[PDB]
Formats: structure tokens, sequence, C-alpha cells
């Protein structure tokens, strides 16, 4: 899938 | 003949870190506004169908943690404009350069300052592809990195990074938050259209090769514009327009090679390959130098 | 397949150090660190002196006021001048308040760095390049510098001096010692035959694997002696054991032994690419070091 490229935690 | 990026110092002074909850990305601090991608307000449950209006109304100013170096900036207001957030802060950036926002067209080049946690990792040059993606190196946490030019003392911001598509290419917005191409800031299935070669840039690069003293690839032929496009599109090259022909006028006059004569040369190169040779240190036809770039660096 | 580009260091720390230096009709770039401006000593030469310059002779002719140093739109007061090797050192009355943490280092051929191209003291562009095995640089004004960054420390390694008839560039380290058998004289000189930086090609094959480009991997392995026999044949630098060791990290992150990857490279050299590409290139790229690859693929920041 496409990835939003903020850092998610 | 190197791809050169612009010096990144004027942009480095504007990079900050933005955190909302447990999500973090980069922001651009110009005067008293921080611009960043709106999906900083997403959790891991808001990645497929986020309602950004609804996510944002649940946020107060103090939910946005903005760090410039060791300083924490005070957010005193926020709004959403298309796909970017604008965070009003109570300090104007003392390092704000002269700048403007511009929306670019496919084929245009710009420098990217790739950042993580508000700090720069490196700078590279790239082009907006005809399918509205860019071929960057962007990793987890890179969103909010920006693309820019600095032609005359003024930084023109034209790209803000948002997301990676399944083939590894990258998609983002202008600084008013409008995406380049048909993409959306959702992790629902999306794919970039077939990518094509930027024909006008290849022709500019062949003129650069002539200017630096190499003519082995020319021939004695000319072509019509329509015949050239019929051939070039069989190699997945973008159609060349009369606009593009006008753009190349300066380089044609510098070299004494008519634009449609260079087009004849490109058709033969597509048919023949390089035969073990190189042009400007490359075994492929390069398409991320614009006619403006070539005039600039020659 | 596309997520790996030539990436330069952020140049902001160096941009704050670039000044314009003028002596007579000659203008070039200088590097202002602490209270000293460093620049090529041939700034004291006209295009006529450059034919056969006597540098200590031309320099005793000069007062401090013969050197016009401009930092943006402020003229810097020169209060001393001296020469170290091929570098002129202009002591000024003001320490650069933007001086970063820095050191002067001399690099080895095959190592890479960013060059901040400047003209008339103004930063114009930045690009990543390698010190070729023949000690030249393939690139774009004299006094522009090359550097690496480590975290906050700028390691200055190069200052541009001369353009060679093939268009390649020759320069010194920041203590004025030339890289390569070149002199700062307008005279017949030419780069020796170049070779391909083998350890860097291997690093770039690892970068390709990391980014999913794997068609060139194979079942085979080789030995150092066997590989170097092929390397000599194709004008590649011999692969030393130190080179194998510094590839260890990449060899671990990908789980592909160095001599395993050498078997791929041997095959690529002997049979070509057969119309395929690697990371979008039809040639084997040799201006990425092993650490360059880690830095880009891991998102190291400064
Ligand atoms: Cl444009
Ligand atoms: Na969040
Ligand atoms: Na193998």
């Amino acid at each position: 899938e496409p990835r939003l490229q903020a850092n998610f935690t | 003949f190197r791809k050169m990026a612009f010096p990144s110092g004027k942009v480095e002074g504007c990079m900050v870190q933005v955190t909302c909850g447990t999500t973090t990305l980069n922001g651009l601090w110009l005067d008293d506004v921080v611009y960043c991608p709106r999906h900083v307000i997403c959790t891991s449950e808001d990645m497929l169908n986020p309602n950004y209006e609804d996510l944002l109304i649940r946020k107060s100013n103090h939910n946005f943690l903005v760090q410039a170096g060791n300083v924490q900036l005070r957010v005193i207001g926020h709004s959403m404009q298309n796909c970017v957030l604008k965070l009003k802060v109570d300090t104007a950036n003392p390092k704000t350069p002269k700048y403007k926002f511009v929306r670019i067209q496919p084929g245009q080049t710009f420098s990217v300052l790739a950042c993580y946690n508000g700090s720069p990792s490196g700078v590279y040059q790239c082009a907006m592809r005809p399918n509205f993606t860019i071929k960057g190196s962007f990793l987890n946490g890179s969103a909010g990195s920006v693309g820019f030019n600095i032609d005359y003392d003024c930084v023109s911001f034209c790209y803000m990074h948002h997301m990676e598509l399944p083939t590894g290419v990258h998609a983002g917005t202008d600084l008013e938050g409008n995406f380049y191409g048909p993409f959306v800031d959702r992790q629902t299935a999306q794919a970039a259209g077939t990518d094509t070669t930027i024909t006008v840039n290849v022709l500019a690069w062949l003129y650069a090769a002539v200017i630096n003293g190499d003519r082995w690839f020319l021939n004695r032929f000319t072509t019509t514009l329509n015949d050239f496009n019929l051939v070039a599109m069989k190699y997945n090259y973008e159609p060349l327009t009369q606009d593009h022909v006008d753009i190349l006028g300066p380089l044609s006059a510098q070299t004494g090679i008519a634009v449609l004569d260079m087009c004849a040369s490109l058709k033969e190169l597509l048919q023949n390959g390089m035969n073990g040779r190189t042009i400007l240190g490359s075994a492929l036809l390069e398409d991320e130098f614009t006619p403006f770039d070539v005039v600039r660096q020659c």
C-alpha cells in the first residue's frame, strides 16, 4: 500500500 | 556534467520538527507560520480514510509540539489549507529567507533537502516526472521535507513531501497543500501512471553535450515535429510541443544546430543505443536537466 | 529501484564561511574560519604570472591592503598574510561568528565529499563527488571547497585550484598540498589514466539490493586473488582485505558476503548488463562509499 511518510508510533 | 543542487543553508534554517500525539514529521518555519503535511494529526487508526476536518477540530493549539533546535515554539493558532496545516507560532523565524511559493509543471527540476525529526540528512536534485511523482530517497519520517529552487537570492518553494507509492516513487503537494497528480493523503490503493521520458530535457542535455565538445551522435538529417513525436512515443518519450521547441531556441542559436535537427539526432540515438560510448559520462539518455539548467551551468 | 541518488551533505555550515578575495584583477573564493581566510595562492598572479610564477617573490610585493576580502557586503580588514604550501592565509581583524566546528583532513582516492561551488564568494551549487584514483575531480571556481560532515563537525578536505584540459579539476587539501601530480602553474599537465573504485561499486551493489534491485545476485562465490585477476583486466582497483572489512556492515544488513557480491561483480564485468539497469543506471557506479550508502539508506542527520 502507499505509505504516509510521517513517523508513526 | 554533474547534477547540481542548490546550496541548502537558506532552507536548513527553516526546518523544524512537528509532533502531534505520537506522530512526528518535519515542518517549514517561515515568518510566524509553520507549514507541514496535515497527516501529522493521524494515528495508526486514521491511515486509510481519515476525516481531516474531524481529526483537526479535536485538536487544540497545545496539542501541536513544534521544536526548532532546542527551542520549543508556542503555537497560537492553526488552520488547514488543502493537504497542509498552517501553525501560527508566537515567534517569527529570524532566519526566514526571501521566499515565494510556486507550483511547478512536470519536467521542472528542483533541489530536495531530505530531513528527519526537523534535521537535514542531505540534499539532492530531482525532477517532477510526467506522471507527477518524484524519484527521491525518502524514508520513514521524511514527510514535510521540501523541494526548492534559488535562482536569484530568493528561495522558491515548490514541493512538500507527503508519501511513498508502491513502486518506491514519491508524491506530495505544493506549499498551498494541493497534490501534484491525482494522489490523496490516504493509504488506500494508489499507483502512479506509466512514467515517460522528459523529451525536452533530453534534447537540452544533448545540446549540453555539443557545448562541451561532443558531436559524435549528430547526423545530417532533420525531421518534422509530428514525425519526431510518432517515433519518440514508441520509446515512451513525452510528446514534444511547439512550446518545448521555443524553449530550446536559445541553445539552438548557441550551437548552430536547429531544434528539429537535434530531434533527428535523438531519433537515431533511440534506434542505435550508445554502442559502448557515453555522453557526458552516462550510458543512458539523461532527462533531469531542463533547458534552463543547461543554459545556467554552461 | 529509484530511491537512491547522489546525495550531498547539507551545505549551510559551509555557506556561512565563503567570502570573496580580490588581488589586483584576480577574484576568487576564500574560506573564512576563525580569524583567517584561506584561498588559493595563485590569487596573487595575473594570467601572465601564471606562466612561470615565483610565489614568494610575488607575495612580498603585496601589502595587507592589496587583498580585498568581502563577506557579503562587509569588507574584512586584512592584518596579516602568509603562505602554507599552495594556500594563502589572510589574517583578518574579525573572527567569523559563523565558524562551525571543523577540522582539516586529507582524504584518500576513492573517498567522497560534497563540493560547494561558489563564484565571487557566493555559493552557487552543491554536488557530491569522489577523489578519483588519478587524483582528479569530475565536476562543474577556484577556492570552492569540499567537505564531509560527521555530526556537527565539518571536515574540510579539498580546495579547488585549477581546471585541466580534459575538464577535470585539480586542487589541494586545506593545508595547500596538491592531490595528484599537479602544480599551480599554467603549463602542460594531464591526468593519468583513471581506474574504477572497486570497493565503491560493491557498496553500490549493496545499495541496489537494499532497494530491491537483485537480478545480478547469483549462487557463486570467489576468492580475493581470483577476483583481483579479473579486476586488473578491467581496470578496477585491486580489492584489499581492508576493503572487505569496511563492507562488513552492508554485508550484514543484507546478509550477502562480500566475496559473494564479488562473484556478481566479476560476472557483470565479464558479461555486461545485457540491456538491464541497476538503480536506474546502465553503468556500474563508483562514487558511493560504503558509509555513503549507510548514510542515505539509514537517514543519518546532522
Ligand atoms: Cl514549472
Ligand atoms: Na497524531
Ligand atoms: Na554470488
